[PDB]
């Protein structure tokens, strides 16, 4: 039982709509649940799920589609993992805007 | 005049980019209605837009706090411009007067 | 044994906050390719006009009418590079078609 690491992935900074990868690695057993956030609220469409592949390690990638215009409006996107009865949150912003 | 108290905050000299959208949102947050006519690029390389919303008369006299967010990719803080009638001044009568030229000026023809 | 597309170059980065782990931190560069036929295509990594051999993985080609394909690889940078300003460009090969995208952190 090992906690999967959070990161999420941002555009460039001098420009690319785009998307949003969050990836956990090295967790364990392979089943896991990905979701996503936006400031605070429940998404409930635009965000698919990959198959969970293997990298004994998994690896599991989610894509959530966003507009250009609201990404660098400083709206909140949080990838939420849970594992194990855990629950694991990450806010990531654009470091330009 | 026309019953068109309208307001709207413009934004200059920025970059020619696109997906922009102004919103207005009072001192409670809540939003109100969109706007449409987006202008275009102009030839000396600046951005024009413009951020249309209706507001009631009695809500301006009011007092109420509106505040205009631009959101732009250059700028990375939406930088806030608040619009309010001022209230408590007096009302005076204005005092139109007309002053014809002078005898100098009429030399030239 | 319908129609072909040209490959679309797609780079994504970390944010400033996107680095853990022990001194140094280290992160991860995605380089996904879609909407491309036929499916063949050339991943590469350049650093400051260097070719990239060691610390990549490029997950095989899978399907996402014309068919389409898409392609994921992943590139394991330092932090100390992305401080210095370090470009990293994308190279794909495709059909005898090269592409390449530049990016940077500044803004």
């Amino acid at each position: 039982e090992m906690n999967p690491n959070v990161n999420v992935f941002v555009p460039p900074r001098d420009g690319f709509k785009s998307k949003l990868i969050c990836e956990a690695t090295n967790f364990t057993p392979k089943p896991i649940t990905v979701s996503w956030l936006k400031d605070g609220k429940l998404v409930e469409s635009g965000f698919t799920t990959d198959p969970v592949t293997i990298e004994q390690t998994y690896k599991v990638i989610s894509t959530l589609t966003i507009s250009e215009i609201d990404w660098l409006n400083l709206n909140v996107y949080t990838c939420r993992v849970d594992h194990r009865g855990l629950t694991f949150l990450k806010n990531v912003s654009s470091t330009c805007a | 005049l026309t019953k068109s108290t309208k307001l709207t905050c413009l934004v200059t000299d920025l970059t020619t980019y696109d997906s922009v959208t102004i919103s207005w949102t009072r001192q409670n947050g809540e939003a109100v209605k969109t706007h449409t006519n987006i202008s275009e690029s102009h030839p000396n390389a600046t951005f024009s837009a413009v951020g249309e919303a209706s507001i009631c008369e009695d809500d301006w006299n009011s007092g109420e706090r509106f505040t205009c967010t631009v959101t732009h990719t250059d700028l990375p803080s939406p930088l806030k411009q608040t619009i309010s009638r001022p209230k408590g001044v007096a009302l005076h009568r204005p005092d139109v007067y007309l002053l014809p030229p002078a005898r100098e000026q009429l030399n030239l023809r």
